[PDB]
């Protein structure tokens, strides 16, 4: 709700419940992070979703298709080194965070080489903010799904379960 | 402004009144190609070229179809069926026809393309006058108009028969009737 | 936007300022590493980094050695233990040498400024010139390093071994 | 506007153009569109100012009138008899002659005559984009000449129109009903 | 066919491999193909190193698929 990154066409600045509109600098740079991040690991969560129904090589098959039925058959000392590398990964992106310069989602420190963005530049961070929002609601709308129907999504799509 | 057989439509530039049979119909505008060496003299050349053919054979049709073959050619009311009966027994006649056709169009593309460059030979002119019927001006254009005319009517006319020859495999005053 | 610009505003160095170069990750990444970790003694370097080195490299001497198990084998993790210890005493034996021969400094960062203020009108190349300010840069410092990288490379392999015996028997 | 007096006017129906009320709760004559490039993708002639999608749309509803007018007529003679003179048109009505007649060849060569018509009164389509004074729908067609008398002329133009979006609901109606005034579903 | 309605020659349809090539830079590769269509059609070295060595690509697959899906009868 600012001259941030983010505002597209059907709803420019979309803060209909005003919790940008009394929030300072650093409590918005806060909802930046939260939303680009809470954005990536949607996307990446979707993909994984669709691509693990209609393929799972890794651990002999097994491992059933259908998500939320395979996270409780992961060995579960790989889950233990997928949570340490993702924590590693957090405490760079800690270290990253007082580099001087620092933007809220920018952890490819852009803001060195971009000193008066374009328009192209802004365009695309919209992009990358779009498609997480979409990633966000879609796996939200998967995780649900699958919670109430038990069916994973190309599996229901296929019977026709909508 | 507008032509005079599309009311509707702007006169086309290339057109103005010369030729004959103009009534301004280039609704496509085609009459403005200057391209791929087609332009206005090439497709009044094509046309003549086309409306010649076409009386040609639409009177050829006609003629077998109604006084029948002359002696020793086949029959049969078909004249897009009767063809393969000529080559099966006449196949020389059908070659030196062909390759006669082929010479005369080789002279008459070089003859288009030589008067479309240094002009001084209308379109679809071969100086083809032996018995002088339009030496004199003021008839040489009547007879313009009505070779285009007819040599159009005879276009249509043709395609039509060798449509319905192809298909129907029958004569054309057999489809008539 | 252009993210390829000449390193520090200078364009005849042998550098550029590439997304990979210069960006926030790579900085904190090479930042939080031992040989760049400010607050770090040179021996505290070498100690991490022989423990690391150590505890990665009795992983393939065991795993594909001459006396390999697809079971779990005492002397196969012997046998790959001992290759890793004696890998890291050739890596010291190395590191030794290369101080010995590299550096004449007991206490960088200061002669620097001596010989630019002081001058330096001698046989140059110990007072002027010196290479680096890091105080792994000296006769002294590079000694701890390599004296911590075979300290840590032993402890490294043995609690790497051990980790391998644990996770063989035990799973 | 004069209907649906809550919206005001879509921006284009000024009035100039015949028939005109207001109706256009959509907005839909506002679209910068050129669908004269849906004929002639590229602009083709440098001359080529644009044609407005208005234009376009008057052009295309007085199409759509006279065909809906002549097909709810050719719809109705064919539930009450009347059949060409000649054979192969026995009386298989209306729901069933078009498929009939398009496996009989004939169907075929409307299609290619009703083209032909349509590529030339397109090409002066084209010509009115171009920029000609030619208006929509004005195919300069008055062979009886009941069209002098300008006040006649543009008591006519809204009577075609206006019939002609009758005739577009009717035989909507028609065929989806399959006729039930002279014959049954 | 259809692939060879591309490029714009004599009328006012197609397209201008100048326009297009000038259209793709980025913020990785500066101004991107500028300058590259006066290279290729001022150069016939330049037009030859790429004929030749995707003809030689060409070649090399031509004889993969040659013995992998035999096109000929009893060879
Ligand atoms: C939130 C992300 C996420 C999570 C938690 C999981 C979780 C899981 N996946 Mg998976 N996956 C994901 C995304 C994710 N996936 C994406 C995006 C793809 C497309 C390439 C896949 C493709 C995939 C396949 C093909 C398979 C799994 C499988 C599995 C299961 C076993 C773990 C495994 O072998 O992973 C394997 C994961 C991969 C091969 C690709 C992971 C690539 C990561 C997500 C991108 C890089 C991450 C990086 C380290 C951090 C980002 C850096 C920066 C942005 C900060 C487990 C339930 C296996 C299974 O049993 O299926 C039922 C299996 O066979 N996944
Ligand atoms: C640094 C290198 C390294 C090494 C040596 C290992 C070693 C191992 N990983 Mg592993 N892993 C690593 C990095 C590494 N990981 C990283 C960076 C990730 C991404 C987070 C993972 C994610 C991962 C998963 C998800 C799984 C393993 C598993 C395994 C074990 C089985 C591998 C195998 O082929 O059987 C010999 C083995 C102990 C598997 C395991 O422990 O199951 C038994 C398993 O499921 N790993
Ligand atoms: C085999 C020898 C031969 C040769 C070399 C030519 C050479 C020529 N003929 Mg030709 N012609 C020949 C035999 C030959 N003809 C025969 C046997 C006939 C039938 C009696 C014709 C009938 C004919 C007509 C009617 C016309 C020509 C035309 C031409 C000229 C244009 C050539 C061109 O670009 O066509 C390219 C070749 C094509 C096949 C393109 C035509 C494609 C159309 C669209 C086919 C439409 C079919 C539909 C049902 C050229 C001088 C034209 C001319 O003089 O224009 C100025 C012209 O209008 N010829
Ligand atoms: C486009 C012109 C054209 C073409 C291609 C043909 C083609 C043909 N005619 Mg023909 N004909 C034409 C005009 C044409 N005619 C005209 C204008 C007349 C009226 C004067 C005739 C009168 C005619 C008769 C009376 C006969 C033919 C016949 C034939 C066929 C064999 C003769 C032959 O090879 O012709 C080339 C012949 C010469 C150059 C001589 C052949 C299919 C014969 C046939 O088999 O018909 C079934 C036949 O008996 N034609
Ligand atoms: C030049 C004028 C002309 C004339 C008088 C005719 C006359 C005729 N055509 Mg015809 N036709 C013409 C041009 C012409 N055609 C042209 C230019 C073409 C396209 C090349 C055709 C293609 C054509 C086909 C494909 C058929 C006819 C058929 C017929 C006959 C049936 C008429 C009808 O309404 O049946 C309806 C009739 C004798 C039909 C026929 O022979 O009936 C048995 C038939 O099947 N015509
Ligand atoms: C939208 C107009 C339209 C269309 C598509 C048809 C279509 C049809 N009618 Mg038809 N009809 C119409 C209007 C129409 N009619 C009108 C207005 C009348 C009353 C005058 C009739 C009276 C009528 C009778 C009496 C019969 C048909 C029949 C038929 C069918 C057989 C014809 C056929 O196979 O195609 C042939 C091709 C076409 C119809 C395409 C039309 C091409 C025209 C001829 C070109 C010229 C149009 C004209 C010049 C427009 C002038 C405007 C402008 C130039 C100034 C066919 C389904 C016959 C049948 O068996 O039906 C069950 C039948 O017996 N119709
Ligand atoms: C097959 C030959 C042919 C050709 C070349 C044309 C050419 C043309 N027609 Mg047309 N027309 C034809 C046959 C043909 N007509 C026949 C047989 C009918 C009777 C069904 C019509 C009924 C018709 C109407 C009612 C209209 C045209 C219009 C047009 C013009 C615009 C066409 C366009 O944008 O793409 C057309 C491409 C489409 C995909 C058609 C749209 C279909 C809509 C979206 C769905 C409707 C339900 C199905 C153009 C001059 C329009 C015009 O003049 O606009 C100013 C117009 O309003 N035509
Ligand atoms: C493969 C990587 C790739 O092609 O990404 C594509 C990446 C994007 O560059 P640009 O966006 O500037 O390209 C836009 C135009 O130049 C189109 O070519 O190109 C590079 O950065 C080249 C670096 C190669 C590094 C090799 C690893
Ligand atoms: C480069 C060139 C010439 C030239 C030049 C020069 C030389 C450089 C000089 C100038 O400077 C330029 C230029 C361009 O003019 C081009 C040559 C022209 C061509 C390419 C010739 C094409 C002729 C084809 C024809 C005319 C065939 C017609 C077929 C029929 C079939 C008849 C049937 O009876 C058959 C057989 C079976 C029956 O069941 C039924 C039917 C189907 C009706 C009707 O007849
Ligand atoms: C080309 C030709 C015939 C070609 C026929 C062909 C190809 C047919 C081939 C086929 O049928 C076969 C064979 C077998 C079938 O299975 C296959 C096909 C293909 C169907 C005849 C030319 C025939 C050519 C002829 C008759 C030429 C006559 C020339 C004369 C009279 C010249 C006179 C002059 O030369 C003088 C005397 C003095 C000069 O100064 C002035 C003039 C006037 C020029
Ligand atoms: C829906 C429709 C029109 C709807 C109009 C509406 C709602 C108008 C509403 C308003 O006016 C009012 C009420 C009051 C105004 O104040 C406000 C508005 C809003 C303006 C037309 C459908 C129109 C639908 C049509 C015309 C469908 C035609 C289908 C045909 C002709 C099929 C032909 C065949 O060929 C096949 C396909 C197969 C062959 O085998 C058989 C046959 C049958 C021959």
């Amino acid at each position: 709700l600012d001259g941030m990154i983010g505002s597209s066409a059907p709803f420019k600045n979309f803060d209909p419940l005003g919790f940008a509109a009394k929030a300072d600098q650093k409590t918005l740079n806060k909802y930046r992070e939260s939303e680009l991040k809470h954005g990536r690991v949607a996307m990446l969560a979707v993909l994984g979703w669709i691509v693990q129904e209609f393929w799972h090589p890794l651990y002999d098959g097994k491992l059933s298709s259908n998500p939320l039925k395979a996270l409780t058959e992961v060995p579960l000392i790989g889950w233990a080194q997928i949570f340490v590398a993702i924590n590693v990964i957090e405490y760079l992106q800690n270290k990253i965070k007082e580099l001087p310069g620092y933007r809220p989602g920018d952890y490819l420190g852009t803001w060195e080489w971009v000193e008066q963005s374009d328009e192209g530049w802004d365009s695309y961070q919209t992009k990358e903010l779009n498609n997480g929002r979409l990633a966000m609601v879609a796996i939200a709308g998967l995780i649900v799904q699958d919670l109430i129907t038990g069916q994973a999504a190309l599996e229901q799509i296929t019977a026709g379960n909508t | 402004e507008r032509s005079k057989s599309l009311p509707f439509l702007m006169k086309p530039k290339n057109l103005d009144g010369s030729m004959a049979g103009d009534v301004g119909f280039d609704p496509l505008g085609l009459s403005e190609i200057n391209d791929v060496g087609v332009d206005l003299y090439w497709l009044r050349e094509a046309e003549l070229k086309h409306c010649r053919l076409g009386m040609m054979a639409a009177a050829g049709i006609l003629f077998v179809e109604i006084l029948g073959p002359a002696p020793g050619f086949p029959a049969g009311k078909s004249q897009m069926d009767v063809f393969w009966k000529v080559y099966a027994e006449k196949p020389s006649l059908i070659g030196a026809s062909l390759a006669a056709i082929a010479i005369l169009e080789v002279i008459s593309g070089v003859a288009t393309t030589q008067g479309r460059q240094n002009g001084d030979r209308a379109p679809g002119d071969y100086n083809f006058d032996p018995l002088g019927f339009g030496k004199d001006p003021a008839k040489f254009k009547d007879l313009q108009l009505k070779e285009v005319k007819n040599g159009r009517l005879a276009m249509i006319a043709a395609a039509g028969m060798i449509l319905q020859g192809v298909s129907t495999h029958q004569g054309a005053l057999e489809n008539l009737s | 936007v252009s993210f390829i610009k000449p390193y520090r505003q200078d364009p005849f160095v042998g550098h550029l300022a590439t997304p990979i170069t210069t960006s926030a990750f790579t900085r904190a990444y090479l930042k939080v590493l031992p040989a760049y970790r400010p607050g770090l003694t040179p021996l505290s370097r070498g100690a991490e980094i022989g423990f690391t080195h150590g505890y990665f490299l009795i992983g393939p001497f065991y795993t594909y050695g001459p006396l390999r198990s697809v079971e779990f084998s005492l002397t196969s993790l012997a046998a790959g233990l001992l290759a890793a210890i004696t890998l890291l005493l050739i890596l010291t034996v190395g590191l030794s040498i290369y101080g010995q021969v590299t550096y004449d400094v007991y206490d960088n960062a200061l002669i620097v400024k001596l010989v630019r203020q002081m001058v330096g009108s001698e046989r140059t190349q110990d007072l002027p010139q010196i290479k680096g300010t890091s105080e792994l840069d000296t006769v002294l410092g590079w000694q701890k390093f390599s004296e911590g990288f075979f300290s840590g490379g032993l402890i490294g392999s043995i609690v790497a071994a051990v980790g391998i015996a644990l996770y063989s028997t035990y799973l | 506007s004069k209907a649906v007096p809550f919206l005001e006017a879509p921006k284009a129906l000024d009035g100039s153009l015949p028939a005109d009320v207001g109706f256009d709760p959509l907005g839909l004559s506002d679209i910068g569109f050129d669908f004269t490039y849906l004929m002639v993708p590229t602009k083709w002639d440098e001359s080529r100012t644009g044609l407005s999608a208005l234009k376009w749309f008057r052009e295309a509803e007085i199409k759509h009138g006279r065909f809906a007018m002549l097909a709810v007529l050719g719809w109705v003679a064919v539930d009450m008899g009347l059949r060409l003179p000649v054979a192969k048109y026995a009386g298989y009505n209306a729901v069933q002659a078009h498929d009939v007649f398009v496996k009989s060849g004939d169907m075929t060569v409307g299609l290619l005559a009703i083209g032909f018509l349509e590529v030339v009164m397109g090409a002066a389509i084209y010509e009115m984009s171009k920029g000609s004074d030619r208006a929509a729908g004005e195919f300069s067609f008055d062979p009886l000449g009941l069209g002098k008398d300008p006040s006649k002329y543009a008591r006519y133009q809204v009577s075609e129109i206006k019939n002609g979006r009758l005739a577009m609901l009717a035989f909507g109606g028609i065929a989806t009903q399959a006729v039930l005034t002279n014959s049954g579903f | 066919i259809v692939a060879g309605h591309m490029y714009k020659t004599n009328w006012f349809l197609g397209h201008s491999i100048k326009t297009i090539l000038e259209a793709h830079k980025g913020p990785f590769t500066g101004e991107g193909h500028k300058g590259l269509y006066e290279v290729l059609t001022t150069s016939w070295h330049a037009q030859l190193a790429i004929n030749l060595a995707l003809f030689g690509s060409l070649s090399i697959i031509v004889a993969h698929h040659m013995y992998a899906m035999p096109p000929y009868p009893y060879i």
